[PDB]
């Protein structure tokens, strides 16, 4: 999941046999954009991961773009100034 | 709501059951976490 200026948009997957492609559902998300980050697990034959943003105004925000339920916001946020970075992880032997 | 008293704009919850609107409890976290 890649971002331009403006915010919720393309994903650029690629083919399982071959190449590039992608998803022309955009939210264009009003600017609000400082970090962005995810992480992928070691199964799936799918999409099989959750996307973070981190918006300019005091909030960041998790969406889950499984194709149902694609680029559709699951649960909000709260933080004082501004994140600047952020990070999914899972360390164990809850995703962090 | 009943913070602002208005009808239900995103009637979204907390830890413990507390459901109110969403920007309206957005500024509320501007004012006090």
């Amino acid at each position: 999941v890649i971002a331009l200026t403006g915010g919720e948009l393309v994903y650029f997957e690629m083919d399982p046999s071959g190449q590039l492609n992608e998803y022309t559902e955009r939210k264009e998300m009003s600017a609000d954009v400082v970090c962005m980050s995810l992480a992928n697990v070691p199964p799936g034959e799918q999409r099989s991961r959750f996307l973070a943003v981190g918006l300019v105004d005091n909030t960041v925000r998790i969406i889950s773009l499984d194709p149902s339920d694609c680029l559709q916001p699951l649960s909000m946020q709260a933080l004082p100034a501004q994140p600047e970075s952020l990070c999914i992880v899972e360390m164990g032997g809850f995703l962090y | 709501c009943f913070i602002c008293r208005q009808s239900f704009q995103n009637p979204v919850v907390t830890k413990c059951r507390h459901y109110f609107c969403e920007s309206c409890a957005l500024q509320h976290f501007r004012t006090t976490p």
